[PDB]
């Protein structure tokens, strides 16, 4: 924000699955902020692929979900993954950043720092959700992007 | 393929039965005996897994490229207890996940010889969790079909998506030997 | 009863957090289980080593949870070619309180090693407690007429 | 050999109907499924004392006997043995049956307690403690609880209640009600539970405490009945009052049993009373005298002295006696069943007691300051 910005006009919002995705509610509720929500079907576990061009830099995320427990609380970030990813590919993999989210980060005033040094030149994200603030089996996203600057 | 997998075998008190010759129990064991040797010759580093469906899941054997000690361990299974199915495939799908080698492809063989008591809702759950972790089970309805024809019908349906034949249900009607008709399942093809 | 004190060695320790960090890199994990191995003398254990095995729980329902029986019985042959007077004497978890598919775990450890003893190595560095909590099984035989169970005793634990 | 079955087929004891699922049962081998009809139809409600189902045993399930549950063949001949009334050729029946059930423990715990109950009917009480004391013995070898662990208490009970060892009785009959659900039970059988093991608690030799016997759901069910007085005698005998037991006499002296042993009673309540005492004291004021333990015990102040021996010797308080005196110095009591007021109260100690703690660890560590590591 201190020179840098949001970053969703660059997400180019083809290249982005989001796997786990219920036919509920969509990825598209949670990059475009206006109430709603994304939410998850089979389970509690939520893949998240962001993709965008390759000049990107990222400083923070606002990870915002809901207060009943759905909201994220273990998130795993890969950047640059060649071909697909599966859901045990996010979980049995080395993320660049594995933050634990407290309740404080999941609250809509509230924004996650990431290490800055590690995200310097993404050609896309990849987010995997492994569990929320609970045992809520669907987990929630209330809002979502990505706070930084090009490259 | 290069995949790794599991054997649910049955061991619930409907094992006694004689609709299969001889026994239910000694039926699923020739039929095991002919699903894990096939899965041998398919691929050499093919892993083979023993987990029993008894009242509470037992994990006899791990997965492992070996087939004789899987037989052995299913020599001592006895008739005992019910079938619990809910508990059978998590537990067999978390030994999955802890394989050898994470190259290999998911696969859970399940005999299915006593009605699932849960509702529809929690098998349909359970599909698409497997569905997540790309877990084929490939289930033989054997036994009770006439009242589990629905219930696996929504789990393969639902694994299965609508593109792909990931696991399979193919159902043998009471005769001589289940595994008389595995041969010509696409479960072993 | 079987078990007066035991003594946990450092090794175990450290092996014990590095297990829990290794594991805890690729995936969040609520606990790592491994086999702790050691001598017997007199009536104190002296759990001196320690070794992982593969090990998984959903956390909604107890019962179901996976234990690499298979790769316990190739580690101990390992363990036990370089050190022979080093066996089986219980196994150990690093959830902070006991969990209740312990008592189920510890039947699985019970047929290596029949007087099993439990202990509980906290990653977390308290700040007053020892990190170790020892547990063994014992029958709990009741007074008001309800059945026995199978109920973890405290066992004195010391470094 | 299955003649049988199709003579039952059109003309049969039962709905000829039953048996033509049954037959099916049979063509189709599903062999563990016809035991659940077969027990549907072993405690059939039309034919259960005609003795057309005795033959059943040999023409039917002997035929398939070797490919059943052990422990689901001997339940189904307990009613097969229940038509049969000649009491020395049920043993044969049940040893022969004994002999083939032998994989299964639970089957044989099962024989074994079969045998036990009728034995205990010819007053036999000899070898059925013979025979009590093995099956007990294999029930502890059996991991965990099962469906033959209660036929055996209610026999174990039924031994110990015709012998009149109330204090194992009362042990036994507590198990019963521990492997049972009481909501399955029939409020007749509820009620009278309740009756025989309140009553063994009273006359059993070191039942002492009435306070987890008085929460058992199992005595709810004479909150209105007319054996409410004995629930408000258990009361009496947890709070030691002697001298509500001499008002209820009118009530509990109709029993036999209780009018019988009314001196072994009359002793068990003034140690419970003697108890009460050291329990309501606080262990500042524990020095009771002779005439507190003489008046509330409605006893010679000459007797007051052999009472706290009988509690001493027993175990239920700690103390001495201080005969010159004439006071007792109880320093210990059996702890006892206490109300959510009283753990209310027991938690405000603890305040007082971590705020002394927490007191002296600041003192300390004020005090000791540049010395503390």
């Amino acid at each position: 924000p201190k020179g840098y910005m949001d970053l969703m006009p660059f997400i180019n919002k083809a290249g982005c699955e989001c796997l786990n995705e219920s036919d509920e509610h969509g990825f598209d509720n949670c990059l475009r902020k206006d109430t709603t929500f994304l939410e998850s079907d089979c389970d509690e576990q939520l893949l998240i692929t962001v993709a965008f061009n390759q000049p990107v830099k990222l400083y923070s995320m606002k990870f915002q979900g809901p207060d009943n427990g759905q909201g994220p609380k273990y998130v795993k970030i890969f950047i640059n993954l060649p071909r697909s990813m599966d859901f045990e590919e996010a979980e049995r993999s080395e993320p660049t950043q594995a933050l634990e989210l407290t309740e404080d980060d999941i609250k809509e005033d509230g924004i996650v720092p990431l290490r800055y040094v590690k995200f310097q030149n993404v050609n896309s994200v990849t987010i995997f959700v492994q569990s929320n603030q609970g045992e809520e089996e669907t987990t929630r996203i209330s809002y979502f992007t990505f706070i930084g600057t090009p490259v | 393929v290069l995949e790794s997998t599991m054997v649910c075998v049955d061991n619930s008190e409907y094992m006694r039965n004689g609709d299969f010759l001889p026994t239910r129990l000694q039926a699923q064991q020739d039929a095991v005996n002919i699903v894990c040797h096939s899965k041998t010759r398919s691929n050499p580093e093919n892993n083979v897994g023993l987990i029993t469906l008894a009242n509470d899941c037992e994990v006899l054997t791990t997965l492992t490229p070996d087939t004789g000690r899987i037989l052995s361990k299913l020599h001592t299974v006895q008739p005992k207890g019910k079938i619990t199915f809910c508990t059978g495939i998590r537990v067999a799908h978390l030994a999955l996940k802890h394989r050898q080698g994470k190259n290999h492809k998911m696969r859970i063989i399940a005999f299915v010889g006593s009605p699932v008591e849960d509702n529809e809702k929690d098998l349909v759950k359970l599909a698409k969790r497997l569905k997540k972790e790309k877990v084929n089970v490939d289930i033989i309805n054997f036994g009770e079909e006439e009242v589990n024809t629905e219930k696996l019908t929504a789990f393969v349906n639902t694994l299965n998506g609508k593109d792909g034949t990931g696991s399979h249900l193919v159902t043998v009607p009471p005769g001589p030997s289940l595994a008389d008709a595995l041969i010509s399942s696409p479960i072993l093809a | 009863l079987a078990v007066q004190k035991v003594v946990v060695h450092p090794l175990v320790l450290l092996s014990v957090v590095d297990h829990f960090n290794r594991i805890g890199k690729v995936g969040n994990q609520k606990r790592v289980v491994g086999v702790l191995l050691g001598s017997w003398q007199k009536k104190v254990l002296d759990v001196s080593n320690s070794f992982a095995v593969p090990f998984d729980e959903d956390d909604k329902d107890d019962s179901v949870w996976f234990l690499d029986h298979d790769y316990l019985e190739n580690m101990y042959g390992m363990f036990k070619k370089v050190n022979a007077r080093e066996r089986i004497v219980g196994w150990y978890h690093t959830g902070p309180k006991l969990h209740k598919n312990d008592i189920a775990i510890n039947e699985l450890m019970k047929r290596y090693c029949p007087n099993s003893v439990l202990v509980i190595i906290d990653v977390k560095p308290k700040d007053l407690g020892l990190p170790t909590e020892a547990y063994i099984s014992v029958e709990e035989v009741h007074d008001d007429g309800t059945p026995t169970s199978k109920t973890f005793e405290h066992v004195t634990s010391e470094i | 050999v299955p003649g049988f079955l199709q003579q039952s087929q059109n003309s049969g004891p039962g709905q000829p109907a039953v048996w033509h699922r049954l037959e099916e049962l049979y063509t189709k081998k599903l062999w563990h499924q016809l035991t659940l009809q077969v027990l549907d139809f072993v405690q059939d409600p039309c034919f259960a004392q005609g003795d057309g189902l005795i033959k059943l045993y040999e023409n039917f399930i002997s035929e398939f006997e070797h490919r059943v549950n052990p422990l689901s063949l001997v339940e189904i001949i307990l009613h097969v043995v229940r038509q049969m009334t000649d009491p020395n050729v049920a043993l044969t029946f049940l040893e022969k049956t004994r002999e083939k059930v032998k994989s299964s423990d639970e089957a044989v715990i099962l024989c074994k307690t079969a045998i036990g109950a009728l034995k205990l009917n010819i007053g036999d009480l000899q070898v059925t403690k013979e025979t009590i004391e093995d099956v007990e013995e294999m029930l502890n070898n059996l991991p965990g609880v099962t469906s033959v662990h209660s036929r055996f208490y209610d026999l174990s009970s039924k031994y110990y209640q015709t012998i009149g060892n109330h204090a194992s009785y009362y042990k036994d009959a507590l198990r019963f009600l521990g492997c049972v659900d009481i909501k399955d039970l029939p409020v007749s059988e509820q009620q009278e539970r309740a009756f025989t093991l309140g009553l063994a608690g009273l006359l059993g030799e070191g039942v002492f405490n009435f306070g987890e016997l008085l929460m058992h759901p199992v005595l709810e069910s004479l909150r209105n009945t007319d054996r409410q007085w004995l629930i408000d005698t258990l009361y009496a005998f947890n709070s030691g009052n002697v001298e509500r037991f001499q008002t209820l006499k009118t009530a509990w002296g109709q029993q036999p049993d209780l009018a019988a042993n009314e001196a072994q009673l009359l002793r068990k309540i003034q140690l419970l009373c003697l108890m009460e005492m050291t329990f309501t004291r606080p262990a500042n004021h524990r020095q009771l005298t002779f005439e507190e333990i003489a008046k509330s015990a409605k006893i010679t102040v000459n007797e007051v002295e052999l009472l706290v021996m009988k509690a001493l010797s027993v175990g239920l308080v700690k103390g001495s006696i201080d005969e010159v005196d004439k006071r007792v110095h109880m320093t210990w009591v059996q702890p006892r069943v206490l109300d959510l007021q009283q753990i209310k109260g027991m938690k405000d100690r603890l305040e007082f007691w971590c705020t002394d703690v927490k007191s002296m660890e600041m003192l300390v560590e004020h005090q000791a300051h540049d010395i503390l590591t």
